[PDB]
RNA sequence: GAGGGACAAGUGGCGUUCAGCCACCCGAGAUUGAGCAAUAACAGGUCUGUGAUGCCCUUAGAUGUCCGGGGCUGCACGCGCGCUACACUGACUGGCUCAGCGUGUGCCUACCCUACGCCGGCAGGCGCGGGUAACCCGUUGAACCCCAUUCGUGAUGGGGAUCGGGGAUUGCAAUUAUUCCCCAUGAACGAGGAAUUCCCAGUAAGUGCGGGUCAUAAGCUUGCGUUGAUUAAGUCCCUGCCCU
């Protein structure tokens, strides 16, 4: 009894593996509160601080990552999360808490739930950017 | 040198040198429905509340 | 023994494919399935003007690589029947045992 | 309850790793080391004295998650950014002789077992030394 | 706490100044000597390198030009050094400060005497290995 | 069910002290959250650039001139430094004295180029109240990156002292400076 | 070459103003009987005010921390934020 | 600019002058009712046509 | 790989039976980036891409061709595209930590990518092994960033050109240029006058990597990513275009 679910960020996915148990977070083979940027170890709690006790105290959930960027690893493993409990909540505990607590998430924040199509521009061959070009030269 | 407020009712357009500017009425909350024309620079709506530094001018265009 | 068939263009790859699959179910052969290999892009960049005058104006072209491995364990007596089939010139058949 | 290594502050945790490692005195750090030696293109030597004890730290530490790695593989684990100066810079590797040296001394001090295709990996000596120790600096987290 | 010291400015090498900054950075002052070299005296003297130079011992000065006066006796291998082997008389050695420009006049010197077209173009008001001269190095 | 707080605060009871920069600051509960970085994409509407809060507008404004350009987490390590400068100085929560500093910032009219397509006399016209947060931003952060160009002050400490500086308009502040000097100029040009 | 500049703005912030890289004691005296007295001490708000080289001034804050009459709020690359208790 | 194209309207006028009797004011059910009673090259090109063929089918029905 | 999925379809408002526009729900997305690209021209550039070519010129003491040096680099100067910088939002030193395009050998005529171990301080060397590739380099352990140390407004340790001495490595040959590394030397430069370029969302900008050239080889160029704003969503004054 498990749910695979992923993050999509813009070239990070997480894998989030939710098993039935008492509640344990492994991000790359390291808990919840350790990890890579200080500064969003707070922006990753917002689904663990947003929903509670009871349900991650419910559902063990195990995230793996082979992403692109750091800040893109936080959204993503951050999306995975809050899609876990989603189909999580589609396999085992009724519509009727699964519905009222995404409208929750979804009426605090969209991106939680939602993924957004944004990727890089391919790089134009005229200037040395995407949309830049070099100077020109007058008299 | 009193200050007054004012809420933007329509906008009559953008006019300016540049496009930069639009005329609009902000009415009077203060008393009855005075409204005048006045520029305003930047992004506006309907039901902003604007800061006025002067309730007598008038720089009207059609 | 698999074939690996590495194709010039799209269609005819899924066209040879679809008749090997098609030839090859008839007959008791358990079959693996036509598993994707990643598309390779060899891409060539070219400054379009025998004489450096004008906007640096570019080419962008490219060629497709499509691969597709099969496995079919057997004796290699049917093998031979099996690559007796009037083939599409766009394709390229290995065979290894 | 377990304590593995990476369930603790990681920073932490070399801060007693490399305290570990001069408590016992597994090193074999020969002569031109102690002299002076730059890492990988730097313009001076490190201020910490026993950085010897620190890069084996991390040495150790970095063949217990990513094992298999060789001489090259952690030179490139080290990671070299080379400002040349005016003209830009790019990644250039870590010193070759460092990198094998720290594999020489853990060798020696028996904390590398071989994987035959690569080089360096885990022993269970280590891996209980490591795993200690880990358990010792999570229990000065919670104290 | 180390309050306060009696010490401003020494007289070292005859020639040079020593601040108070610190040690190993105020060395440096010194011609010949720059960046590494100091940091190879500094570990070899033994000096902890968070005291000032108006906190430090003569006696411990004196130790200190003594290592730089002479590196070969105790270790500092011959690669390290600024006057390489093959020399006027293939002495692995250590230039001083006055010594130094000397050192240069005696390369300028036995270049003029050669007229390799490095010295002269030394001579010349040109650039040895400057290969491009149009915009390098105007007025 | 928690109250959604950006550190150790209450981000709460936060009372914009006039109206006409309602609903242009995002400080009420609706778009109060934990860090500063969110998920921007405040560029698809013109309008929705107000749901924006005013603390990431702090620290995008804050990244700027090329050698800071991007750097989030060193912006939002800022702001987390300066909000708990303000908080040991006075009290009176950080949160407060930055809007007080954004309504007590931002020039309220200045002048421009106007029609009858003649000669023109640099106009005085009003400003819209959207334009008011943003140059008022602008302006904070432009005097503390050129107060701590060049001194042992920080970042942290400059922008510390520019927002209290500003909500108390004691005219020291160069936010305070550039509002009288924009009123000066448009009094001038009335 | 000759030296023609473009641009003419000189005099900088303060010409070069003098600062001690040790403490007298008379400057050690006024440590101790007004650095408690401050609301926030930072090295930055100590150096400018006290005419103090920084990193003295982070020796001495590590001294009087270590007192424990300061009291830290946090420490991270580059700001140093205290406060004193009362 | 939903402004379509000439071959569009051409092409939608004659499926809706041919056929007005399969066509309902469901836009799912139209688009697959002209899969069925035209050759359409593209799935674009079927969603424009099937589109603009609801929206007359919408004036067809009032007057 | 086949297929589906987005059309202004649904609501409301502005709309002449309209054409269509605005705002919003739902959606992953209310439209992204390119390619191709008309009629007619320039007396635009290439005879130095061609065994595509007219005519002229030269053809044995050659303007053909090899071969040995030298040179396009040579500097009182002016101009263009750029890189590094002018430091504390920073440099130094250690620690922690995540990518994506794509490239790689006996080749239609001359050609590698590197794993491991050991020596050497580094550039490098020696044996051994793999890869004609989703198999091996390579779960490309990249930089930026993040944590900790030192430096403290100082032409300072920012700045790294100038240049003395040496050491590897390619090559048939590096000297009036290779390239890389170590020590030393430590200038101008204090955010830049007149003016001008580029740019609207994963956008400018910081940052590194891969390819082209190649033996040695990037500050160029061309793709890839990585961190990621400010201000517009408007007009025709300035530059310039299209229709009466
Ligand atoms: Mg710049
Ligand atoms: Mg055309
Ligand atoms: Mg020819
Ligand atoms: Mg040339
Ligand atoms: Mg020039
Ligand atoms: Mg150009
Ligand atoms: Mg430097
Ligand atoms: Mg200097
Ligand atoms: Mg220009
Ligand atoms: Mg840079
Ligand atoms: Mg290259
Ligand atoms: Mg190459
Ligand atoms: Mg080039």
């Amino acid at each position: 009894q498990s749910v695979q679910v992923f993050g999509r960020k813009k070239t990070a996915t997480a894998v989030a593996h939710c098993k039935r148990g008492n509640g344990l977070i492994k991000v790359n083979g390291r808990p919840l509160e350790m990890i890579e940027p200080r500064t969003l170890q707070y922006k990753l709690l917002e689904p663990v601080l947003l929903l509670g006790k009871e349900r991650f105290a419910g559902v063990d959930i195990r995230v793996r990552v082979k992403g692109g960027g750091h800040v893109a690893q936080i959204y993503a493993i951050r999306q995975s999360i809050s899609k876990a409990l989603v189909a999580y909540y589609q396999k085992y505990v009724d519509e009727a808490s699964k519905k009222e607590i995404k409208d929750i998430l979804i009426q605090y924040d969209r991106t939680l739930l939602v993924a957004d199509p944004r990727r890089c521009e391919s790089k134009k061959f005229g200037g040395p950017g995407a949309r830049a070009r070099y100077q020109k030269s007058y008299r | 040198q009193p200050i007054k407020l004012a809420r933007v009712t329509k906008v009559l357009g953008r006019t300016g040198s540049q496009g930069q500017c639009t005329q609009v009425r902000v009415e009077f909350m203060d008393d009855t429905s005075r409204s005048i024309i006045r520029n305003v620079k930047g992004p506006v709506r309907e039901g902003d509340v604007l800061t006025l530094l002067e309730s007598e001018r008038e720089a009207r265009r059609l | 023994i698999r074939i690996t068939l590495t194709s010039r263009n799209v269609k005819s790859l899924e066209k040879v494919c679809a008749d090997l699959i098609r030839g090859a179910k008839e007959k008791n052969l358990k079959v693996k399935g036509p598993v994707r290999m990643p598309t390779k892009t060899l891409r060539i960049t070219t400054r379009k003007t025998p004489c450096g005058e004008g906007s640096k104006t570019w080419d962008r072209f490219q060629m497709r690589i499509h691969k597709r491995l099969i496995d079919l364990h057997s004796p290699s007596e049917i093998v031979k029947q099996i690559t007796s089939i009037s083939i599409e010139p766009g394709v390229e058949v290995e065979v290894t045992i | 309850p377990g304590v593995t290594v990476k369930d603790v502050n990681q920073q932490e945790f070399v801060r007693a790793l490399a305290a570990f490692l001069k408590k016992s005195g597994k090193l074999k750090v020969p002569e031109w080391v102690d002299t002076v030696k730059l890492a990988k293109h730097k313009e001076l030597a490190p201020y910490d004295e026993n950085w010897f004890y620190t890069r084996a730290a991390s040495t150790a530490r970095h063949l217990y998650l990513r094992g298999g790695a060789g001489v090259g593989s952690m030179t490139k684990i080290y990671g070299g950014r080379q400002r040349n100066g005016v003209m830009p810079s790019h990644f250039s590797r870590g010193s070759k002789s460092v990198a094998r040296r720290v594999l020489q001394a853990l060798e020696g001090l028996k904390m590398v077992e071989k994987d035959q295709d690569g080089g360096r990996k885990l022993t269970p000596q280590g891996q209980r030394d490591l795993d200690r120790i880990a358990g010792q600096v999570a229990a000065a987290n919670k104290k | 706490v180390i309050p306060e010291k009696f010490q401003h400015i020494l007289r070292v090498l005859n020639t040079n100044i020593d601040g108070r900054r610190k040690i190993a950075f105020a060395i440096t002052a010194i011609k010949g000597v720059g960046r590494r070299y100091a940091h190879v005296v500094l570990r070899k003297a033994d000096i902890d390198l968070t005291k000032r130079a108006g906190e430090l011992t003569e006696d411990e000065v004196e130790r200190v030009i003594t290592i730089m006066q002479n590196p070969r006796q105790y270790k500092i291998p011959d690669w390290f050094l600024n006057r390489q082997k093959d020399v006027k008389d293939g002495k692995y050695s250590q230039v001083l400060a006055n010594g130094l420009d000397n050192k240069l006049r005696e390369d300028l010197e036995r270049l003029k005497k050669i007229r390799a077209h490095r010295g002269l173009r030394h001579f010349w008001g040109l650039r040895v290995r400057g290969q491009h001269t149009k915009t390098t190095g105007r007025r | 069910p928690d109250i959604k707080l950006f550190g150790k605060w209450s981000t709460d009871d936060v009372q914009i002290n006039d109206i006409s920069l309602q609903d242009y600051i995002a400080v009420k509960e609706k778009y109060a959250k934990y860090l500063p970085h969110s998920a921007g994409r405040y560029a698809a509407k013109r309008f929705r650039k107000a749901q924006c809060p005013i603390v990431e507008r702090l620290t995008n404004s804050m990244m700027m001139h090329g050698r800071n350009n991007g750097k989030k987490l060193m912006t939002v390590r800022i702001v987390k430094h300066a909000f708990e400068i303000i908080h040991l100085l006075t009290g009176e929560n950080p949160l407060q004295v930055l809007v007080n500093a954004i309504i007590n910032s931002g020039p309220r009219e200045d002048s421009t180029r106007i029609g009858r397509a003649g000669t023109v006399r640099r106009q005085a016209v009003d400003v819209s109240p959207l334009r008011r947060v943003n140059q008022a931003i602008w302006l904070l952060c432009t005097g503390a990156r050129e107060a701590a160009f060049r001194n042992i002050k920080t970042i942290a400490e400059c922008l510390a002292d520019e927002l209290i500086n500003a909500a108390k308009g004691s005219s020291n502040s160069y936010a305070i400076k550039k509002k009288d000097e924009l009123e000066r100029v448009a009094k001038s040009n009335r | 070459g000759k030296a023609k500049k473009k641009k003419w703005s000189k005099g900088k912030v303060r010409d070069k103003l003098n600062n001690l890289v040790l403490f007298d004691k008379a400057t050690y005296d006024k440590l101790c009987k007004e650095v408690p007295n401050y609301k926030l001490i930072t090295p930055a708000v100590v150096s400018e005010r006290l005419k103090i080289r920084g990193s003295l001034a982070r020796a001495a804050l590590q001294e009087l921390l270590s007192k424990g009459l300061i009291k830290l709020v946090s420490k991270h690359r580059a700001q140093v934020i205290y406060t004193r208790n009362t | 600019g939903r402004v379509r194209t000439k071959t569009v309207k051409k092409a939608a006028r004659v499926i809706i002058e041919k056929y007005y009797t399969r066509l309902g004011n469901d836009f799912h059910t139209n688009k697959r009712v002209c899969e069925e009673i035209a050759i359409i090259p593209s799935k674009k090109l079927r969603n424009k046509i099937a589109g603009y063929v609801t929206h007359l089918m919408k004036r067809i029905q009032r007057g």
